[PDB]
């Protein structure tokens, strides 16, 4: 569903500066700037 | 800022020195192409403890 | 009276380089450092070590000091 | 007991990795930022001594 | 020399502007003033 919402993990380094990580209980699975961060957060929940 | 080789990953010996050449892949590049590198290096803010940073902040 | 309470307050107080200093800039190539002090009037305000005092000490003890601790680190990665 | 491993050597042993790799995967960002620049360039040549 | 490694200049230079002094008396530091109308110095 991360990868379906807007994120993607890299094999090659796929980040930049503004880009924030995003952890499934210890083990990178994206990187996405806070405001889409914040947006999965809430929708997550609200699916939850 | 930094002189990374382009076919293995070794970072290159510093020029100043002589040539450039890496020690696994033995590659060969001109040496002169990234001379004078210039790195300007800044003290983080918030780092000197003062008397009158509270007449700045 | 209360300009001279200051003024010996000053005097007997000690202070360190790092309190007139503002932030410390270093270019690497030579190698340099530049440090940036505070205008001399707000410098004057909370202190009133003059210029020269701070030429003449910055120069000798903070060649002292800088070479000082470069030599630590620089012993130090010897090993 | 405790165990003390420099943790370049790790990262280089974990996958089959050049020194790029892990210099752009720490601080690939704001190409240059000084601080992380630095450290990390000092880290590399520590572990290759 | 260019054989020496980097200098983590910036932490060198904090730690010298840090640890030199311009005027100290031996041992004294922190005159302050605390108020009987009668003007004091407490140092520490
Ligand atoms: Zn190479």
């Amino acid at each position: 569903l991360l990868l379906s919402l807007g994120v993607d993990p890299p094999s090659v380094v796929g980040h930049e500066s503004g880009w924030g990580c995003v952890q499934l209980d210890g083990k990178i699975v994206g990187w996405c700037t806070y405001k889409l961060a914040k947006h999965v957060a809430d929708v997550l929940r609200l699916m939850k | 800022s930094l002189i990374f080789c382009s076919e293995c990953g070794n970072l290159l010996e510093s020029t100043t020195a002589q040539w450039t050449t890496c020690d696994q892949c033995q590659s060969v590049y001109p040496s002169e192409q990234f001379a004078n590198l210039v790195v300007e290096t800044k003290s983080s803010a918030s780092a000197f403890p003062s008397a009158l940073k509270l007449k700045h902040s | 009276s209360d300009k001279r309470a200051s003024a010996f307050c000053k005097e007997v107080n000690k202070l360190v380089l790092s309190e007139v200093v503002r932030q410390v800039r270093v270019t690497e190539k030579t190698y340099a450092i530049r440090l940036d002090l505070y205008s001399r009037d707000e410098y004057q305000d909370e202190y009133g070590v003059l210029q020269e005092e701070i030429e003449s000490t910055f120069s000798n003890r903070f060649l002292k000091i800088l070479n000082r601790i470069i030599k630590s680190y620089l012993a130090k990665s010897k090993q | 007991n405790e165990y003390l491993i420099p943790s370049m050597m790790i990262l280089k042993a974990l996958l089959e990795t050049s020194d790029k790799e892990i210099f752009e995967g720490i601080v690939g960002k704001d190409l240059g930022n000084t601080f992380l620049t630095d450290r990390v360039e000092l880290m590399l040549r520590a572990y290759k001594s | 020399p260019i054989n020496t490694e980097k200098l983590l200049m910036v932490s060198l230079v904090e730690k010298a502007c840090s640890e030199t002094v311009i005027h100290e008396i031996p041992g004294i530091t922190r005159c302050f003033s605390k108020p009987d109308t009668v003007p004091k110095v407490i140092t520490e």
